[PDB]
Formats: structure tokens, sequence, C-alpha cells
């Protein structure tokens, strides 16, 4: 039967939708599969071209937890399913960036990232920590490349149990977006990653 | 591709971000 989908990934759009996307190691396609944690109907995405890997879902409810699972269909059946738990949460003093109103949640990840930019080539990321983490957590993996690629990344190892972690990050190129990746490590292994694409002006 | 603009003295900025689960 065709593999597990190796990647599951989760942005928000709005406060009632967001993208779904998946990458997988022939087939027919894929099933998303979503429902309200606590006992809503299940909904189900037929997506009839396995080069289709992406999809958007509305009309989800606010601050209402949905789980969400990814199969991939060959001739010889369904696969496996990759599953996350996600929330977006919105209202019932930051820099009001566009989409500020509404941030993604699941319970294992870290909270939303808070940057601020301390000069043109420094800034401070900072985060909630997992509300619940698998297992204790034992420090943060945070990674910061050049989104447009080519480059290494560089990989900071903030250690502790914080309820807000903080990270300076210097010797950033003037004006070059840069991707970050933060993933709480427990004492069960590597949590989900929140990433997002900064650049300082 | 999603780029969150930070300038610099407007303070802390929540951005969008993505949540993956799994491994790139």
């Amino acid at each position: 039967v065709p593999d597990t989908p190796t990647r599951l990934v989760f942005s928000a759009l709005g406060p009632t939708s967001l993208r779904v996307s998946w990458q997988e190691p022939p087939l027919q396609g894929y099933s998303v599969e979503y429902q309200l944690l606590n006992g809503g109907e299940l909904h189900r995405l037929n997506i009839p071209n396995p080069a289709q890997t992406s999809v958007v879902v509305e009309d989800l409810l606010p601050n209402h937890s949905y789980v969400f699972r990814v199969r991939a269909q060959s001739q010889e059946g369904w696969g496996r399913e990759r599953e996350g738990v996600i929330t977006i949460e919105s209202q019932v003093p930051l820099c009001p960036l566009p989409g500020s109103a509404f941030t993604l949640s699941t319970p294992s990840a870290p909270g939303p990232l808070v940057f601020t930019a301390l000069s043109p080539d420094s800034l401070q990321l900072s985060w909630e920590r997992p509300r619940r983490p698998n297992g204790d957590i034992v420090g943060y993996l945070v990674t910061c490349e050049m989104a447009q690629g080519g480059g290494p990344a560089t990989a900071f190892r903030v250690d502790g149990d914080s309820p807000e972690s903080r990270l300076t990050v210097p010797g950033l190129s003037e004006n070059v977006p840069y991707k970050f990746k933060v993933q709480a490590r427990t004492t069960e292994g590597f949590g989900p990653e929140r990433e997002g694409i900064i650049r300082i002006e | 591709s999603n780029e969150n603009l930070l300038l610099v003295h407007c303070g802390p900025t929540l951005i969008n971000s993505c949540i993956s689960f799994g491994s790139e």
C-alpha cells in the first residue's frame, strides 16, 4: 500500500480557513479527513490528482479544535494516515501585522512566533511554551536560513523550560528574507515545528 | 512564499507561522 505522508503542514488563511499541505515520499490521489476533536461530523475531501498536495478548508469554527488526517490511495489500497490537531484562535498592542488577529495552535507546538527587529542586522524571537508537550521539555531547536535557498542553516539550542523563551539572532544580512523554524525537544523527542519567514526593514 | 516584514523599533510583532508535523 502507499506510504504514509511524510509531512503535514498547516497555514491559517483567516479566522475560519486554513491551507493543509502534505508531502509523499503511482497513486490515484489522496483523502483529507477532518472533524471537530469532540464528536463532530466527519468531513472527507477526495483529491483526484496525485500532483495536488494542498487544499484550502473553509468554514471552520474559530477557537475549536479539529483533527485532520491525510492518506494516499493506490491500486493496492489506502495507506496509513498522517494526523494533526489544529485550532485557529482569534478574539471572541503588538505591531499590527496583517493576519495578526488570528493564529494557528496545536497542543505540542511552540506558541506563535513573536519577532522584534532590534537593528538592521539583528532580531529577537520569542515563543510561548507548548501547552501540552509530549513529555517534559528539555529545550528548543531554532534554525535560521536564507529563505531563497543556497546557503547553510544556523541552528541554535535554547536550553530550559521557561514559560516564555527568547533568542537573539545576530549577523542577518540587511533586507534579506530569512526562514525560521522552532521546535520543542522533549524527553520523548521532537515536537511539531513552527515556521515563518521574516525580512528586517 | 509569505514574508513578514519587520520594522526596526516597532517592537514585538506577531507573525503568521505554519505548523508542520513530520520532517521536510
